[PDB]
């Protein structure tokens, strides 16, 4: 299988990257031509954040962290299913039973993280209600 | 060194269960009721909280029975396996094994059973499950395949021992036994 | 009430796929066929008067290792990687043009130039310790030391 | 002009001067890409794509995920080029000169009429021959799922 | 399978640059002690078209050529040089026959293979004509070992997987035989 | 050159920079295995490389989890 | 039985409600699982049959009578450790409830026992790397099981980084071996044991030397052991050495086939250096766990001399030493988990901050234990006297047997240094005995009611109220008399070690 046609494509796309950047740099009118008030550098008002107009100045939930952390074990489970795809016929029943076992052990992990509700954001800080109880004497 | 006759170097899972002695079932029963008892015995030894005996909650006793249900079976499975390997008393199983094989060869069926697994898959399966009971205390692995690498010579099932000729079984030459390595590579030398 | 003004962009996107596909199907087929006509440029371009209808060769996909051996074998017979020929006897140049590629077996550049990847307990001993290389050099020396017998 | 050398010299230049964690994560991506590209050509196209799918797609974007969580706060040109030049001189990883100067070939043969990809053979052996290696791996993956939750989960 | 190797042509010229591949020729012919043979000159498509007729005609020599390789015990290339020429001569015999008996039936079929990605499933109409012609004029038949006669794939009247695009020369030649022969 | 331990100059001054150096170090081991396996036409070396890539991923996840909890442990006032 | 029950415990623990009683009851389910594992193991595995060595699972795992000895030992020591987390170590709810605050504690321990028991059996470089990670990953999780603790998490971060570098060195040695030979199975490598670079197996050892805390790598182990909770340090400072030292012994068995002297000199350089640091290091220390970390390094140095010598007497020296040292280690740490009830309470100067993770942290917190509990003080005295090497305790026979193996192989220099290093280390074992008893007669009649044990409620005032729980007391007493009275059955035990073979045969 030849890939010299593919190589020229990758090279052209690499050339297309330089063209997109520089075409802006050669077609925009000179700062003097428009208003001359300054370049992007000195014009710090124009080169700044957007805060809807008013100038101002990540303790993320642990549930978000466990979403990203648990992505890695579940990704290596999916990527290790790749060898079974292109060899499903020649491993027969034996490799099919092994594959199912390879999935059951990982599912017991899915059960564990489903019961603990690890991914739920939860609301421990707020949403409290109480019963007004009179304390007659 | 207590050595006996090697019935099967890799006994099949279904065979190992069918060869349980009554005492093996007792060990499986004892293991099943031992684990819930061991939880109770600990509480009698020492209460988990407080200073007085308190029966553990029924939920713990159900999970305890399951854990002791596998452990009892594993102990039963390994003890039954030693007989096949020859490490234990296997005179009773040897006659029982010989009756089945001599019957099997007689019907021209394979002693080992027909197999979905091709030649490489049969031999590969044997490698995984041979001597796998030594680590059966760590993780399970059973011979559930009808392979042919059992560490025996099928010639030894032709000679008649004491109390066997009365069976009057006729054994054909192995070359005519269905699903054996000595009866498959007749057309091509690499295809069965 | 079907809006045709709304479907104008789709008819242009339909032409976008057709433009790319129409070119690829025809240009690649024509190039493969032309190079499968003969071993020189004065044959590939011209069509003879006594030649019959032209049989185009479509591009090949889903190949394996035999198609890399078949391609070079076809190259040595016709001058093209997908040439056509069904002569029961090959040319006498077929027996003296086998291409056997010789290439080096050195480790990747990153494995031996990265500021971090090259540092390792055993990679230093390969690079700075003579213990391994002096032992192996003995076997090379004893090759020529045994030609006397 | 083996341009793969110039990519690493730039990479080796920025590894000596990186200050924050943005550049440190950049050295990771700037190292896999030469690893992937030098595997795509030459040695193994299958493991170039496995690296992209498993390293870049899975373990690299996790680094930048936690860098946004952790924090973002806070040499001389002569010594660097002197060090890089000194690092550049001796690049022979092995000292078997004949093994590095003499080329070799292999001879193909037609005995293998059942031609299938490497990933076909790897699956053929991993799911049959070394099914213990495959099963322990799912066991190591299982421990991580439990291991991540016990380390990080608060309550 | 498009794995890089050290034994044939690789995917791209960038592989060659990394490996520093030299494509080396050897002008030296074989020594006169080995009697010469006329190498087969057919390309990929004609061989795949006539493969089952080479199997039908050279079956004894192919088996004997391989049995020499099995029993040479690693010295196969050197100790089977004489048995390897019978196979080359036998296969040249078949291609020479197809050129002098079924030239148009043969060419039509392997033009179809060169038109349909060298796949047998796409060229059944041309292939059926070639098999019928070869049988009457050389007695060779196509047989796929290991299955009953009634269940061979190339005789399947209604295949599940069929070519997407038709070969014009195949469809035209087929219906002509539906008049010449199906009387 | 590396016998003076130059690679210590190339590792940044954060705990996350150490984690990356461990990955780049192990990456060299896998690339070495892929190199040998392809030359020998041996798929057993490719099985090893596949295991090394999968095992090197699990090592990253555990290390980051420890680092993440290490970070929030300081920022654990949460008395708002 | 271990693996199957682990899945049941994983699922069941994630179902039932988070509580201490249920967490403590699940810890008693694991104590059964480990017990069940030992009964099934001993049933099928026998010394008489495993003598030849048996390949399992496509030759990936090879088991013989030397490995089989340690698997049973590992299972035994894991029972004595689980007894701590499964029962009361003090009985005071404040101190003890730490052991029951984590539900995955027993699960991670069960993960490690699978990792520990399979490591000595490995027979393939592909499975060597996988198994060593299974053990290594389980230790990092156990070190960080108390995720609220700042010191515990800081230690697991230090542990993970050092182990990651250690595992990379191990992985790189195997890759280099595969580069030279192209073979993965260890038995196939033995066919080329004369044709490969024997120093690439030494690079493998340098990775395993980091994981056992051997100098110059000793720095991290001392820091880690002095920061983790005493219940955690009781496990991570002993178990890895049980399974790695067995593996190191086997790798050295194969190495001595070619009998390369340069390999032995480098290892002797590390053994010699470690004895120096293991002895002189502990002289100036205040923390008890830092003291037992230097003590651990010295004993590992002794056990490597038996490994390095690697003769027929080296099997006996190693097999005996690894058993007696484990029981001594369990006995000492079990006592330190108990005698925390006698600590005084303030009603000041030096502002010593104590936490519930290490209630006993300084050596002078052992003060006057001869007064508060004389019987347990002698048990700690007997245990320390074994570490010193005073006969006829278990500790003497370990050093005596190690010396036989060392001198029989010509390691004269190392034998003398170990006898110098033993005496230097006696200084800081004697300090523990000085603190235990020497100020008895001045404090004999003192008015003590501010001890931690005096905050225990009075139940009835008529029934007898024992101060220490039942199970922990029986373990301490049993292991103290076994240490003390080994002379009675020593001859049978040693003759029971002559039979443990590693391809000796005939
Ligand atoms: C079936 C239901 C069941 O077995 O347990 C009920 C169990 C009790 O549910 P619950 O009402 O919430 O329990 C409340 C009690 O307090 C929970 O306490 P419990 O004591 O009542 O039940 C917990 C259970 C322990 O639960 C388990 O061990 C289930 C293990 C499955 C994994 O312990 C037992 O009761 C022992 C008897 C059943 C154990 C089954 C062991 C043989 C394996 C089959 O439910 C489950 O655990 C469901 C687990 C099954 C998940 C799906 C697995 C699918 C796998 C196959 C799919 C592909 C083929
Ligand atoms: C940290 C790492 C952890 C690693 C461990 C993780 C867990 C892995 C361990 C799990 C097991 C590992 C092995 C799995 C890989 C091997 C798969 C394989 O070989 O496929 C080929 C194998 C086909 O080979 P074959 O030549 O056709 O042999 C036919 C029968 O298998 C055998 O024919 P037969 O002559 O033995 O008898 C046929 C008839 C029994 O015929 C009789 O003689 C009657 C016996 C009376 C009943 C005995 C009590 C039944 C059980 C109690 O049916 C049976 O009972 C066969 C036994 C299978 C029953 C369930 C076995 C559970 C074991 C687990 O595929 C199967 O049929 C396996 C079926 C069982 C499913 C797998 C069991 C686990 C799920
Ligand atoms: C589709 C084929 C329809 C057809 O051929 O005849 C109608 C169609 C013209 O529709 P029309 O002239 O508005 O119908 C007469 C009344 O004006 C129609 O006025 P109308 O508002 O009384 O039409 C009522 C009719 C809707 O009018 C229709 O008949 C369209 C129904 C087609 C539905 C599927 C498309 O019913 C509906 O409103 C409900 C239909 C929508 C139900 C959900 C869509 C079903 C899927 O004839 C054509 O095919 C030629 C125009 C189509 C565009 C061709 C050029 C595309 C732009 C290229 C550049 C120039
Ligand atoms: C059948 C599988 C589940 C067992 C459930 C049946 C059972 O044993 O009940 C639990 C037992 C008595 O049930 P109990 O809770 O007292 O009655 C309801 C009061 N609310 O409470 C107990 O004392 C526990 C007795 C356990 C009996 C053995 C359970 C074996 C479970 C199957 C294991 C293999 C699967
Ligand atoms: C467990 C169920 C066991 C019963 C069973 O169905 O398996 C037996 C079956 C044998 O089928 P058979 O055609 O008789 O094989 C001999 C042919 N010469 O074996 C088979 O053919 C297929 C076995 C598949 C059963 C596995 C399904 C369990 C889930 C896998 C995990
Ligand atoms: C298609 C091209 C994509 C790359 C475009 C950027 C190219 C610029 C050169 C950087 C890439 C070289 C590879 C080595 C990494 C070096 C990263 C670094 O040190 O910082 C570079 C960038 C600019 O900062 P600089 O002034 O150069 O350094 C001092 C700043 N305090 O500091 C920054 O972080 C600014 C944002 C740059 C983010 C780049 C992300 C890392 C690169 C990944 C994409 C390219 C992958 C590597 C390919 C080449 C490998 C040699
Ligand atoms: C509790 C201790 C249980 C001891 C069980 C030891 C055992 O059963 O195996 C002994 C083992 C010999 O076994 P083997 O040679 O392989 O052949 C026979 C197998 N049927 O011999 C061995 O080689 C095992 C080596 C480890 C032995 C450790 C010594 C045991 C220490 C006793 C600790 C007692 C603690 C007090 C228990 C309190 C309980 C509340
Ligand atoms: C593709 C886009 C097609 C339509 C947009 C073309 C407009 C750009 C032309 C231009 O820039 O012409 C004006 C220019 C220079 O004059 P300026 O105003 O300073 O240029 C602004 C851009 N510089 C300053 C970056 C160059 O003249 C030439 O260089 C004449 C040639
Ligand atoms: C075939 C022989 C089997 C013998 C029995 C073995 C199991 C022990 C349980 C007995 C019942 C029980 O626990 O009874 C309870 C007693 C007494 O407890 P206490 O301290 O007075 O607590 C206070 C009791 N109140 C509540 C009445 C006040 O506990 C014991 O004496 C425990 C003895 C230690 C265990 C011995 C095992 C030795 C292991 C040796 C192998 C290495
Ligand atoms: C078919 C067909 O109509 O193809 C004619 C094509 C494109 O058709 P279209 O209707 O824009 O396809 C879009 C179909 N949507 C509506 C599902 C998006 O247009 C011409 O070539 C003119």
């Amino acid at each position: 299988m030849l890939q010299d046609l593919f190589n020229n494509y990758v090279i052209l796309v690499g050339i297309l990257g330089l063209i997109f950047l520089g075409v802006n740099y050669f077609i925009v009118e000179s700062p003097r031509m428009d208003e001359n008030n300054g370049n992007i550098s000195d014009y710090i008002e124009k080169s700044g954040p957007f805060e809807c107009g008013f100038s101002s100045f990540n303790p993320i939930p642990i549930a978000f962290i466990l979403v990203a952390l648990l992505f890695l074990p579940f990704d290596l489970e999916v990527s290790s299913m790749l060898p079974y795809i292109v060899s499903i016929y020649s491993v027969g029943i034996y490799g099919l039973i092994i594959f199912i076992l390879f999935l059951l052990i990982l599912i017991v992990g899915f059960i564990y993280e489903f019961n603990t509700k690890s991914l739920s954001i939860t609301t421990i800080l707020h949403k409290k209600n109480k019963a007004l109880v009179k304390n007659l004497y | 060194m207590e050595t006996y006759e090697l019935i099967d170097s890799d006994p099949k899972f279904s065979r190992v269960v069918r060869y349980f002695r009554p005492s093996d079932y007792l060990t499986w029963a004892l293991g099943t009721i031992g684990a819930p008892g061991l939880m109770v015995l600990f509480e009698k030894i020492e209460p988990a909280k407080g200073n007085t005996f308190k029966m553990p909650p029924p939920s713990i006793m159900r999970i305890a029975t399951t854990i002791g249900f596998f452990g009892g079976f594993y102990y039963a499975y390994t003890s039954s396996t030693k007989r096949f390997w020859g490490y234990s008393e296997n005179a009773k199983e040897v006659a029982k094994d010989r009756y089945e094989v001599k019957k099997a060869l007689s019907e021209k069926k394979s002693p080992y059973g027909s197999s979905l697994l091709n030649p490489y898959q049969q031999d590969m399966s044997a490698r995984n499950s041979t001597n796998s009971q030594l680590l059966l205390a760590i993780f399970p692995w059973f011979n559930v395949a009808n392979h042919q690498s059992h560490g025996i010579d099928l010639r030894k099932y032709y000679e008649v021992r004491d109390g066997e000729e009365n069976w009057n079984f006729t054994l054909p030459p192995l070359d005519q036994v269905k699903d054996l390595d000595v009866a498959q590579y007749k057309e091509y030398s690499n295809y069965p | 009430m079907i809006p045709f003004e709304a479907l104008i962009p789709y008819a242009i996107m339909f032409a976008g796929f057709c433009l790319g596909g129409g070119v690829m199907n025809s240009a690649i087929t024509a190039d493969i066929t032309k190079r499968a006509r003969g071993p020189n440029q004065e044959i590939k371009r011209n069509v003879g008067e006594d030649e019959g209808p032209r049989n185009y060769t479509k591009p090949r996909y889903n190949t394996d290792q035999w198609d890399k051996y078949f391609a070079v074998r076809d190259l040595r017979l016709t001058g093209s990687l997908r040439g056509q020929s069904d002569n029961a006897v090959a040319e006498e140049s077929f027996k003296t043009n086998s291409i056997q590629p010789y290439s080096n077996t050195r480790r990747p550049w990153v494995l031996r130039r990265h500021i971090i990847m090259k540092n390792s307990p055993t990679k230093w001993a390969r690079k700075y310790s003579s213990r391994r290389d002096e032992r192996e050099q003995e076997i090379k020396d004893d090759y020529i030391r045994g030609m006397g017998e | 002009m083996n341009l793969e050398i110039l990519d690493l010299s730039i990479l080796g230049f920025y590894s000596l001067i990186s200050s924050n964690s943005f550049e440190s994560i950049a050295i990771l991506v700037a190292t896999i890409m030469p690893v992937i590209t030098e595997l795509w050509y030459n040695y193994s196209q299958l493991f170039a794509l496995l690296y992209t799918l498993i390293y870049v797609g899975a373990v690299v974007i996790l680094f930048v995920f936690i860098l946004s969580v952790i924090n973002e706060k806070e040499s001389g040109l002569f010594i660097l080029i002197l060090v890089l030049l000194l690092d550049d001189l001796d690049d022979n990883e092995s000292n078997d000169n004949d093994y590095n100067n003499v080329y070799i070939t292999d001879y193909a043969d037609w005995f293998n009429n059942y031609n299938e990809s490497d990933l076909s053979v790897i699956g053929n052996l991993l799911f049959t021959e070394y099914a213990l290696l495959l099963l322990i791996i799912s066991f190591i993956l299982l421990m991580s799922i439990i291991g991540l939750i016990l380390i990080v989960k608060k309550d | 399978s498009s794995t890089h190797t050290n034994d044939s042509l690789n995917s791209s010229n960038y592989v060659d640059k990394l490996k520093d591949t030299h494509f080396v020729f050897e002008n030296d012919k074989l020594p006169s002690e080995i009697p010469d043979v006329e190498e087969v000159g057919a390309t990929t498509a004609p061989l795949l078209s006539a493969a089952y007729f080479i199997g039908a005609k050279c079956q004894d020599y192919n088996d004997d050529f391989m049995l020499c390789q099995k029993e040479a015990k690693g010295n196969g290339p050197i100790d089977c040089l004489k048995e390897g020429r019978r196979v080359t001569r036998c296969a040249s015999g078949v291609l020479k026959d197809l050129n002098t008996h079924c030239s148009d039936e043969f060419r039509l079929h392997w033009q179809c293979l060169s038109f349909s990605n060298l796949e047998y499933k796409n060229c059944r109409k041309a292939e059926s004509l070639l098999n019928k012609c070869v049988f009457e004029k050389m007695n060779l038949v196509k047989k796929i070992p290991g299955i009953p006669e009634d269940r061979q794939i190339h005789l399947k009247q209604n295949p599940v997987l069929k070519p997407v695009a038709l070969h014009q020369d195949s469809e035209v030649a087929f219906k002509k035989a539906q008049n010449e022969n199906s009387i | 050159m590396d016998l003076i331990l130059l690679m210590l100059v190339a590792v940044g001054l954060n705990i996350i920079d150490i984690y990356i150096m461990i990955e780049i170090l192990i990456m060299g081991c896998t690339v070495n295995t892929i190199y040998s396996a392809s030359l020998d036409n041996d798929m057993i070396g490719l099985i090893y490389s596949l295991i090394q890539i999968i095992i090197a991923g699990v090592e990253s996840a555990i290390g980051l989890s420890i680092l993440v909890n290490y970070n929030r442990i300081r920022n654990s006032e949460e008395i708002e | 039985m271990l693996f199957t029950s682990l899945l049941l415990i994983i699922v069941y623990g994630s179902l039932v409600n988070k509580s201490h009683l249920l967490t403590k009851l699940i810890n008693r389910l694991g104590l059964i699982i480990i017990i069940y594992t030992l009964l099934i193991h001993l049933n099928i595995n026998t010394l008489e049959n495993l003598s030849i060595g048996i390949n399992m699972f496509n030759n990936l795992l090879l088991i013989n009578s030397f490995n089989n000895t340690i698997i049973e030992l590992i299972l035994i020591i894991c029972i004595l450790y689980v007894l701590l987390i499964s029962f009361n170590i003090t009985g005071l709810s404040i101190i003890d409830n730490l052991n029951y605050s984590k539900r995955t504690f027993i699960v991670i321990v069960l993960f490690n026992i699978i990792g520990l028991t399979l490591l000595p059996l490995v027979n393939d470089i592909m499975i060597l790397f996988i198994i060593i990670e299974l053990q290594s990953y389980s230790l990092y999780l156990l070190t960080a099981i108390f995720n609220e603790s700042h010191n515990s998490t800081k230690s697991a971060l230090y542990y993970f980084i050092v182990g990651s570098i250690a595992s990379f060195i191990i992985l790189d040695a195997t890759v280099s071996i595969y580069d030279d030979l192209g073979l993965t199975n260890i038995q196939y490598i033995l066919m080329y044991i004369d044709k490969l670079e024997i120093f690439d197996l030494l690079c493998l050892l340098f990775g395993l030397f980091i994981k056992i805390g051997l100098a110059p790598f000793y720095s991290y182990s001392i820091t880690i052991y002095s920061l983790s909770p005493t219940i955690i340090t009781n496990y991570i400072s002993l178990m890895p050495k049980l399974s790695i030292l067995t593996l190191i012994y086997i790798i050295m068995h194969y190495i001595n086939i070619v009998n390369n002297t340069d390999l032995n000199y480098v290892i002797s350089f590390l053994i010699l250096i470690s004895m120096f640091i293991g002895s002189f290091g502990g002289l100036n220390v205040i923390r008890i766990k830092t003291l037992l970390a230097y003590s651990s390094l010295l004993n590992v140095s002794y056990m490597l001399l038996a490994i390095l010598s690697n003769s027929n007497e080296s099997i006996i020296a190693y097999i005996y030493y690894i058993i007696q040292y484990s029981l001594t280690h369990i006995n000492i740490f079990s006592i330190i988990l108990v005698i925390s009830i006698y600590l005084p309470i303030m009603n000041n100067m030096l502002n010593v901050m104590i936490t519930k993770y290490s209630p006993i942290e300084y050596i002078n917190q052992l003060k006057n234990l001869f007064i508060n509990n004389i019987f347990i003080a002698i048990a700690l005295c007997i245990s320390i006297f074994s570490l010193i090497g005073i006969p006829p305790l278990t500790g003497f026979y370990g050093k005596y047997l190690v010396l036989i193996s060392g001198l029989n192989n010509g390691y004269v220099l190392l034998s003398i240094v170990l006898i110098i290093a033993s005496s230097i280390s006696t200084v800081y074992y004697a300090t523990i005995l000085k603190v235990l008893s020497f100020d008895t007669l001045s404090f004999k009649d003192i008015i003590s009611n501010n001890l931690i044990i005096n905050t225990s409620p009075e139940n009835n005032n008529n029934e007898i109220k024992p101060e220490i729980s039942n199970v922990i007391s029986y373990v301490i007493s049993s292991l103290t008399l076994i240490i003390l009275l080994i002379i009675i059955q020593y001859e049978n035990i040693v003759k029971g070690a002559y039979l443990v073979l590693l391809y000796n045969w005939v």
